[PDB]
């Protein structure tokens, strides 16, 4: 690893119904426990629920 | 994004152990007004590159919850058990999700992490607790957000013992 | 497959009634035992075929449980019960797995039934319960099965009202 | 009242079985929207009269909610699984309360029947059903209530066995 | 047993923090399994909660 | 709808960390509540885990 | 005994708070394995003593377990999150009992503390966690116990926020 | 309250048909969050379950 670890990240499901398809990218300091990420909704946009179920699979 | 932790007290990081090969995790995440989400995960190492790879099935969310209805306030900080079953590295955690006028909304995560090494070359983590904060910002409606999270693993250093226990 | 239900005492049927157009069901399956199963379902009409379509996520299925072990022995017969909520149809329903020793493993089917024909295209029943059978045979060991479902939706007609209700 | 059962098809009768001897219960319902009902009751027979003593600890009802608003409608008739575990008699049954605007809240009651009989004395059933309808008329506001029940053990007659199973 | 049978119960429990008890006074026909029972909030009345949390245990 | 209708089905999952595909093809009477069918696991044979937990799903 | 507990960061104590008067709990704690333990309990000040009152319905708990089998080796530490929900104070959990073979068995409390003082006499606390430690030992086996607790009240110092939050 | 203050208890219960009854006498620090105590079994001892799931209570 590197004191600063990039990841990219690609995620499909369906919400009460709902398909969508997110993407995104991000970094972090894997050893200070750290990290920021952007998420793009690609399919299924604008999300019809809150973003935030989504928070703990990003 | 489990490979980002801070491991206090020498606990063994079953994520950080599991690379090159990588790790899985599954879920499923039941809130206290109906609605389910289940998520399984891959976790891989490309390069100096992480790679996670997510599916989701998300279900019976009230029409009328703060979920659905899209007017959710994000997360409070939450405390995640972990401990090893069946040769496998285990978490349990209850959330609480902001709501309209100063509520909250509850859930619990029943998580089973997966190291794609063989657990005979794995030092298992005795009992600890992780520690997150999640935060997310709404950049453009429905379509792109911003989320940062901050993790520590440790044991129980706040309420001591007099059996000499971590 | 619920387009396979004898509807006794003229209770509406919300899946015959949703054609051409079709339906989707969503579910959770909670395991007395700590295993999740969730699955969505798309159900279509194309000319004299249905089409299903599903999705399955299941986690933390005990190891060393007659899930992973594959030593469960099939399902009792079960009951539903169904009601509107939010303009569409929920289902709940307790089933018990046959296990070694005589033994049943219990867990609950949390669903919800989505028309793809408007609510106001569609006559709501009222709340009933479905008695379903499922027997399974195994003809190639984790390869191919043939499976028997008998379904019929009805009121509580065993157990008779003194204030005249269904 | 469990002594007030009719069991067709051959069912042995749990209850009836335990006499002079009697029974306890004891039992956790668990609400949708939070709330606890937990339930210990013991039953005797005192020369031609049945005496019942009942335990209740009720918490978490939403203050909000139809059940500590008061505006409860009843019960829709239920439909309980009952087996044998480690000797003595489980049950475990979802019913839906009656709510304003034909709305439903359901919960799940999880129970153990619990003969004083010693095991060599009783027949234990299989894995069987019982139907209820619980209908209630509130006389005195908060004071005075009336109660009827109808409750019937059976198979699943309804939905055949193609395996000739019960 | 007889094929007309009469029960009598006593309850006491507490709900959300309210104290209470019950007695009641029943019949039934055990084989036919049908029942019918009268039931007086004895303490804590009027109750402050739907009766129907107290059916199954009656 | 007819008296005697046919039914075919694909299914893709993940179950304890296992991927599996499986088709389905099968028959009932829509009227009277009953139906037959095969499953054939396609991919992830032999499924490493009870069938039963896919009964409800098929 | 809600009443020693160690406040950081300015958290109003509303157990503290509702003397005179004194406060009560009601909890519904749900194990893994099927059990339910149901209290309720009555906190009273009598001159300089605290007077304790408990009610206990246990229910479910399987024969073959290690509470029925007594074979527990006492509680992880663990981690309270406590909120306000219509103007009580409510309280969620999850617990590790300890058990033979490394292993452990968790479960989930479900608590309403509810202060007898009238609500505008009471500074209602945020969102907020409580860390506590439980000790057990046995000095006559079955009858004779001693027990430690400490617990302290705080918000998440451990994974800062980028916004300012608690 | 005083920095040192004591407590006393009682208990009664049924777990899984087992009725029991217990005492207990304790103190603690109020402000420091620490505290001991004793319970003795009054009724139905020894216990023949756990005494771990009553230690929420005492």
């Amino acid at each position: 690893l590197t004191e600063t670890m990039p990841f990219r990240m690609t995620m499909e499901g369906t919400v009460n119904g709902h398909h969508f398809k997110c993407t995104g990218k991000g970094e972090g300091n894997p050893f200070e426990g750290t990290q920021d990420m952007k998420i793009e909704v690609i399919e299924g946009g604008p999300l019809p629920f809150a973003f935030d179920i989504l928070s703990t699979s990003c | 994004s489990k490979t980002f932790i801070k491991y206090v007290s020498g606990i063994p990081d079953y994520f950080k152990q599991s690379f090159p090969e990588g790790f899985t995790w599954e879920r499923t995440t039941t809130y206290e007004d109906g609605g389910f989400l289940t998520a399984h995960q891959d976790t891989s190492l490309d390069g100096d590159c992480l790679v996670y790879k997510v599916k989701i099935l998300g279900n019976n969310f009230p029409a009328d919850g703060p979920v659905m209805q899209n007017k959710a306030g994000g997360w409070e900080p939450g405390c995640e058990i972990l401990y090893e079953v069946d040769g496998v590295l285990c978490g349990q955690s209850l959330m609480a999700l902001k709501c309209p006028g100063g509520r909250h909304l509850n859930c619990r995560l029943h998580t089973t992490y997966r190291s794609k090494k063989p657990a005979s070359a794995l030092k298992m983590p005795e009992f600890h607790f992780e520690d997150h904060r999640i935060e997310v910002k709404e950049v453009q409606k429905g379509k792109h957000y911003e989320q940062y999270e901050a993790a520590v693993a440790r044991y129980c250093d706040a309420a001591p013992s007099k059996l000499g226990h971590h």
